[PDB]
Formats: structure tokens, C-alpha cells, sequence
């Protein structure tokens, strides 16, 4: 079985600059000149897209920013001019013996000028608490780079252990994250505080920002 | 240097009508698939059952390359579980086939300029063909409920049509030669194998 | 139009068996090879095996010879893959691809692809999911604009999915990928940054799907009191 390792794993780039993913193969796959290297591009959510086969052909419709080339064991894919909706996960593939088998992939992320998150805090809504949970919403929106610290608070006291955080894939067009970060509280422990807060540290910020609101909007 | 004689097949200089297939029994030999890979003729070279890049590492009781010439716009046909004119009534490969097909355009050996009508097909019949069958009956086809005896007329046709291979046609109505090349596995040993 | 088209997601049961369908269209389903390929969330790719519809020859990958069985159905022109004796370790996302075959040409490329079907091997329920109201806050233009959202939560199997006002508002919307809870159930926000003013004008509603529980939530989002 043919393992085919790429490098980087990760890779973040600026618009108009040049992106160089690696693909090594344990064995030659070159076969009386031709070498069946294929390369796809999968956005998140989406199936792969063919971009390259036999190494160095265009498939159609597939615009000339993207060159493959390589011979044996090593091969690149290469983005020049790099845009905002490249950001997607890079494989590769080779189909000289079976198993046909795939490089476990290459993240490209555009890098882009700092933008700080706006950001906004929801408190449990009426009918949720009526359930017996209470979820505490904190939302940074439009934000880059990826690093970014929220921090709960509540009466002051600064929250560990009961928050958890889900963040959106780059955005396609201007290339930010954004992020939520949902506080989890019983009812009744929802009920024995006043004051709630969320605190976000980031590059873009000059100080940290803090968004809070009183329980029962006093 | 006994080298399996795919040159007489590929490049013989005269191609049979597909109704009338040419099979070539190949055996104790070393196939050379070099000669083959090194071709930039090519426009189709699709393997069942075995890989296009494992043949030289590979052992055969027996080979037959089977050959002919159709328009190419019907070399789709010349692949398993095909249906149409060519599949149905011409040459038919089964659904279990191991082997390779190979065809090429052929336009400049096998039209000319008043068209070419000497290569044909069979039009009609009366059924399928069944897998590796030939079929070389010029006996008129009954498409009614009255006899023919021999002789053609409304309900009663001849049962085979020239291609007019005129060389100023499109691709889809050119020739082009095929080489099918099947690969039989028996418990017998094997005569044919690529350099291992 | 070439198109392959596969259920979207799967739901089974540990130890049972699940049979997936791709639906060709706009080409000549006979005599293009089909190929699956498995991806397991946030891993590569991995090739399950190969049928050619005309004659139904199949390539297994050694792998998964126990595991899946390839079949077509040449009169509706659609491709299946069998799985069987699932395992947490057969969750994955299930694509149905075309290839040519042709070693001068496109040869093992992959040029068209299914969008996937995404298999949970789980026992537990089917479960539709909460919708509660993210408010608005009626202090004004925090970044310069208001959010708004809704908490989509404690439902199973995914996915759900999630528009704003029918589809007519798409811009500034962001929903976040779903979170697994310690409960074993998904929990998902979907926010969306509008104008300060126009939270008197403008009625914003999320539109919630859950197809696995058949669950449609209509759910209006407004400022507190
Ligand atoms: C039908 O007829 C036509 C016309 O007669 C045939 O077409 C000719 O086919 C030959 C090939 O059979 C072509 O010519 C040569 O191909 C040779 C193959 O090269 C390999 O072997 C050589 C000796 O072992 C060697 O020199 C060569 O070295 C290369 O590869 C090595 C390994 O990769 C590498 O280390 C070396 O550095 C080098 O790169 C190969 O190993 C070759 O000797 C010649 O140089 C030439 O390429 C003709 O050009 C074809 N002519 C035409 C007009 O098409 C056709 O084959 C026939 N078909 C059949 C089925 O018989």
C-alpha cells in the first residue's frame, strides 16, 4: 500500500501570494513517463473537486492560479495568486497500484489584516428556563486571526469548566472567523446570580472587550 | 526475443469488418505491453479485471486479440454490458470480461476519397449475440410475416450496411481500428507473460 | 449536467446494516466506472471500491472486503453501497464519485462527485430539536450593528439545518457547526448581525429543519419586553 504524506499540515497565506503544498509518495508513480497524481480541493461540507491529474493537467474549468508538478515520489500542488475562496482542505491521490489510496490533506488559511470581533452577550431566554437549563450565549463576529480568549463571568467570579466554544470556517469572501461561546448553568444556579459576563481578549483589541448584562434586565 | 506478436495484430495492414472480427490465439510467449504504453495513437485504452499498469506483472493461459474497425462514436459499445448496434448484433464482450480494449483513429488508412464502403456491420437481426459470437450469415432478414426466399424486398432486407468512412467526415463517423486483447485464466499453466 | 446525487444522512443502529443509493443523471450511467470513498470527521480519504455498471464487476479494497458490498440497478441508474455490522468506526461521510477508466485519458480522476452520505451508527433516538429566541439587546449599534440568533438544541440524530426569513435574508448570517453535548445530544446557534433601527421594522425568523425527526420550526426572534 502506497502511503502518501503531505506537508504541511497546515498553511496560511496572503491574497496574491504563492501556496506550495507537498505530496510524498513511499513509492515511485511514475509508469512509462506519466505520474497518477491526481489533486482535489474539498471546502468544508462539500464533496472534492478534481483540480489536477496525471500530475500536471488542468482539469477544466479550473483557472491556471493552480499548477501540479513533481516526477517519482515528490509532487506540489502550487496556488499562484492565492484568493480569499481557496480556503479549503488540499488532497492528494495516486492511482498507480491499488489500493488507490489519498494524503491525509493540507489546510490552506488566508491570512488577512487583524479585524477585532464585535461582540454581543444573550441571556436565556424565558422559555428555556422554564426546562430547567439556562444557556448564556457570548458571540465574536467578523474576526481575524483565529486566537481569541473568552472568559465567563459571573458576580465577578471568573467561570472554568462549565463553557464550551464552536467557531465557523473562514469565511470565503473577507476571509474572518466567527466564534460562540455558550455557558451552561442549571436554573437554579442561573437564579442565584446577578451579574453575567463575557470578556474577550484579542489581537485586535487594545484591551480586553466586556459584554454583560443583570439577570431580569435590572 | 519470442516476443508476443502484437505488431501483426496492431498493425496489420488490412482490419476486418465487425461483423466479421479477426481473432489472433496468442500463447507460449512474452508480451512486450511496452510497445503499447510507448503509443501516442491511442485514443481508448480501458482494462476489465486486470489494471492497465500491472500487465507486464502478470501470467495468462491464454490471450486472443480480436480485431476490427468501427465508426468511433460506436467504440463505447466495445465494453461489457453494452447495448446498440454494434454490441447487440456485431460483437459482443460478456459482463465477466477480463482484458483491454484499445482503438485508435484510423481515418487515414481506411477511408478515401469516394468513401470508403468496403468495411460493414450487421443491421439487423434476429437476436443478440451471445458473448465472443461471429456472425458471418448474408442471408436476407424476414422483418415480416412474409417469406423472403432469398430474395429482398419490402418486408425483407439484407442484413448488412457499409460505413461510408469519407474522410472529410467528424470524428464520431471515422474510422477507427480496435484491438481487444482477453485474458484467460484456466487451472492449466500459463503460456503468456509479460517480462516479471 | 452530470450529476450524482446521494441521501444526505443515515441513521443506524450498532450491528445492523445500512444500504446507500447514488442517483446518476445526464450521462450514459453504463459506462463510467463508480467508485466510493470513505472520510471519517476531520481524517483524509479512503477508497472503499469500484463498479463498473455494465456487468456490475467489482474492486474491493482489502480493507473493507467484510464490510461493503457494491450494486447497480441499470434500469434506474443508481449505484449502492451496502455496509454491514456497523461499528462506531464506520460513522463517517459515504461519497459516490464517477471515473473514466481510461488510461490515455482522465483514467482513475474523479470528475464528479455525490455530495456525500453522512452515517451515525448509534442506538440512541431519534430527537427533534428546542428553539429558543438570542434577543436582540435594546442597547444600540454595539460594532455598529445589533445580533440576533437562535439556540437550536438537545436534538439527535445530525444535521440541522438553519435560515433566516425563508431564505430571503443571507447576509451576516453565521451558523455555527454543532456542538456534541456531555448529554449525547447536538446543540447549534445560527446568529445574524442586522441594522439597530431596523429592529422595530423588520420581523426575523429562523427556520429550523431537523429531517431526521421531520421537524420544522418556525421560530420569531424579537427584543425583550
Ligand atoms: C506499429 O508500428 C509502429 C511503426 O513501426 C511502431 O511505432 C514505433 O514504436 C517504437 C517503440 O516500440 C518507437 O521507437 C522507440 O521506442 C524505444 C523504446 O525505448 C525503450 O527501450 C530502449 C531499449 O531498451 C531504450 O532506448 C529506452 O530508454 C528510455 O527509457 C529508459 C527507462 O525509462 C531510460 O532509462 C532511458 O534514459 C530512456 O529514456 C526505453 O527503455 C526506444 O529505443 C527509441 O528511442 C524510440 O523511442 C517508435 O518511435 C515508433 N514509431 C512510430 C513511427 O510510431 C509501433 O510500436 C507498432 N505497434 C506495435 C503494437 O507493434
Amino acid at each position: 500500500d502506497i502511503v502518501l504524506t503531505q506537508s504541511p499540515v497546515s498553511l496560511a497565506v496572503s491574497l496574491g501570494q504563492r501556496a506550495t503544498i507537498s505530496c510524498r509518495a513511499s513509492e515511485s508513480v511514475d509508469f512509462y513517463g506519466n505520474s497518477f497524481i491526481y489533486w482535489y480541493q474539498q471546502k468544508p461540507g462539500q464533496a472534492p473537486k478534481l483540480l489536477i491529474y496525471r500530475a500536471s493537467n488542468l482539469e477544466s474549468g479550473i483557472p491556471a492560479r493552480f499548477s501540479g508538478s513533481g516526477s517519482r515520489t515528490d509532487f506540489t500542488l502550487t496556488i499562484h495568486p492565492v484568493e480569499a475562496d481557496d480556503v479549503a482542505t488540499y488532497y492528494c491521490q495516486q492511482s498507480i497500484e491499488d489500493p488507490r489510496t489519498f494524503g491525509g490533506g493540507t489546510k490552506l488559511e488566508i491570512k488577512r489584516t487583524v479585524a477585532a470581533p464585535s461582540v454581543f452577550i444573550f441571556p436565556p431566554s424565558d422559555e428555556q428556563l422554564k426546562s430547567g437549563t439556562a444557556s448564556v450565549v457570548c458571540l465574536l463576529n467578523n474576526f481575524y486571526p483565529r486566537e481569541a480568549k473568552v472568559q465567563w463571568k459571573v458576580d465577578n467570579a471568573l467561570q472554568s469548566g462549565n463553557s464550551q466554544e464552536s467557531v465557523t470556517e473562514q469565511d470565503s469572501k473577507d476571509s474572518t472567523y466567527s466564534l460562540s461561546s455558550t455557558l451552561t448553568l442549571s436554573k437554579a444556579d442561573y437564579e442565584k446570580h446577578k451579574v453575567y459576563a463575557c470578556e474577550v481578549t484579542h489581537q485586535g483589541l487594545s484591551s480586553p472587550v466586556t459584554k454583560s448584562f443583570n439577570r431580569g434586565e435590572c | 526475443t519470442n516476443l508476443c506478436p502484437f505488431g501483426e495484430v496492431f498493425n496489420a495492414t488490412r482490419f476486418a469488418s465487425v461483423y466479421a472480427w479477426n481473432r489472433k490465439r496468442i500463447s507460449n510467449c512474452v508480451a512486450d505491453y511496452s510497445v503499447l504504453y510507448n503509443s501516442a495513437s491511442f485514443s481508448t485504452f480501458k482494462c476489465y479485471g486486470v489494471s492497465p499498469t500491472k500487465l507486464n506483472d502478470l501470467c495468462f493461459t491464454n490471450v486472443y486479440a480480436d480485431s476490427f474497425v468501427i465508426r468511433g462514436d460506436e467504440v463505447r459499445q466495445i465494453a461489457p454490458g453494452q447495448t446498440g448496434k454494434i454490441a447487440d448484433y456485431n460483437y459482443k464482450l460478456p459482463d465477466d470480461f477480463t482484458g483491454c480494449v484499445i482503438a485508435w483513429n484510423s481515418n487515414n488508412l481506411d477511408s478515401k476519397v469516394g468513401g470508403n464502403y468496403n468495411y460493414l456491420y450487421r443491421l439487423f437481426r434476429k437476436s443478440n449475440l451471445k458473448p465472443f459470437e461471429r456472425d458471418i450469415s448474408t442471408e436476407i432478414y424476414q422483418a415480416g410475416s412474409t417469406p423472403c426466399n432469398g430474395v429482398e424486398g419490402f418486408n425483407c432486407y439484407f442484413p448488412l450496411q457499409s460505413y461510408g468512412f469519407q474522410p472529410t467526415n467528424g470524428v464520431g463517423y471515422q474510422p477507427y481500428r480496435v484491438v481487444v486483447l482477453s485474458f484467460e485464466l484456466l487451472h492449466a499453466p500459463a503460456t503468456v507473460c509479460g517480462p516479471k | 449536467q452530470v450529476q450524482l446525487q446521494q441521501p444526505g444522512a443515515e441513521l443506524v443502529k450498532p450491528g445492523a446494516s445500512v444500504k446507500m443509493s447514488c442517483k446518476a443523471s445526464g450521462y450514459t450511467f453504463i459506462t463510467y466506472w463508480i467508485t466510493w470513498v470513505k472520510q471519517r470527521p476531520g481524517q483524509g480519504l479512503e477508497w472503499i471500491g469500484d463498479i463498473y455498471p455494465g456487468g456490475g464487476r467489482t474492486n474491493y479494497n482489502e480493507k473493507f472486503k467484510s464490510k461493503a458490498t457494491l450494486t447497480v440497478d441499470t434500469s434506474s441508474s443508481t449505484a449502492y453501497m451496502q455496509l454491514r455490522s456497523l461499528t462506531s468506526e464506520d460513522s463517517a461521510v459515504y461519497y459516490c464519485a464517477r471515473y473514466d477508466g481510461n488510461y490515455v485519458g482522465y483514467y482513475y480522476a474523479m470528475d464528479y462527485w455525490g455530495q456525500g452520505t453522512s452515517v451515525t451508527v448509534s442506538s440512541a433516538s431519534t430527537k427533534g430539536p428546542s428553539v429558543f429566541p438570542l434577543a436582540p439587546s435594546s442597547k444600540s449599534t454595539s460594532g455598529g450593528t445589533a445580533a440576533l440568533g437562535c439556540l437550536v438544541k438537545d436534538y439527535f440524530p445530525e444535521p440541522v439545518t438553519v435560515s433566516w426569513n425563508s431564505g430571503a435574508l443571507t447576509s451576516g448570517v453565521h451558523t455555527f457547526p454543532a456542538v456534541l453535548q456531555s448529554s449525547g445530544l447536538y446543540s447549534l446557534s445560527s446568529v445574524v448581525t442586522v441594522p439597530s433601527s431596523s429592529l422595530g421594522t423588520q420581523t426575523y425568523i429562523c427556520n429550523v429543519n431537523h429531517k431526521p425527526s421531520n421537524t420544522k420550526v418556525d421560530k420569531r426572534v424579537e427584543p425583550k419586553s
